[PDB]
């Protein structure tokens, strides 16, 4: 905004509160938000399955 | 997929209505507006995995 | 190009040959090539498949 630059090659993301203020370009990598999370360790007991 | 790409609401070369789209489109996407409309569409009759 | 309607509000993906003469806007889908191919019939496993 203040033009201390000229381009913002970096992570930044295309919001709506974003590009009413820089001006942004057409985006070169494709996402969304997603829950990280630890991967399930154990397993499960199982007394059956015979 | 082979490659990425995406649709558009393409106006004519120097028009004053490709920022107000997509400030328009945007503010669809934010609210989840464009997701109410693919899964109105695109729901199907349904689709067994069946495995 | 010759300005006979404004919008073109349909499925016109954005390509490089396109961006040059039409001004697109921001996606509103995201798309990719895939081949649409046939399913097989199932395996059928019969009744008497001992
Ligand atoms: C190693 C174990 C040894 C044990 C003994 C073995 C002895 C011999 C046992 C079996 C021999 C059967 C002939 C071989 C058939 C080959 C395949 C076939 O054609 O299947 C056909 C079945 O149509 C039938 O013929 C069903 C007959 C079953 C046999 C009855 C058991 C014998 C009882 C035992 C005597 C005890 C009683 C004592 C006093 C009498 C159907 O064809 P398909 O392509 O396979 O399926 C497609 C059809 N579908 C999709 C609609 C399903
Ligand atoms: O055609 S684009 O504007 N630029 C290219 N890309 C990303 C590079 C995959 C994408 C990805 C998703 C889109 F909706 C649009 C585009
Ligand atoms: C890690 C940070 C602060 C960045 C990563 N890109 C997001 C962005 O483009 O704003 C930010 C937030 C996030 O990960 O949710």
């Amino acid at each position: 905004i203040d033009h201390k630059a000229d381009l913002a090659v970096a992570p930044l993301a295309i919001t709506y509160v974003r590009e009413k203020v820089i001006d942004f370009s057409k985006p070169f990598m494709t996402l969304g938000i997603s829950i990280l999370y630890r991967k399930p360790n154990g397993t499960n007991p199982g007394v059956f399955s015979f | 997929l082979i490659d990425s790409k995406g649709y558009g609401v393409g106006t004519p070369m120097g028009s004053p209505y490709r920022d107000k789209i997509t400030i328009a489109i945007l503010q669809l996407q934010e609210e989840g507006k464009l997701h109410m409309m693919k899964e109105k569409w695109w729901r199907g009759n349904g689709c067994p995995e069946e495995e």
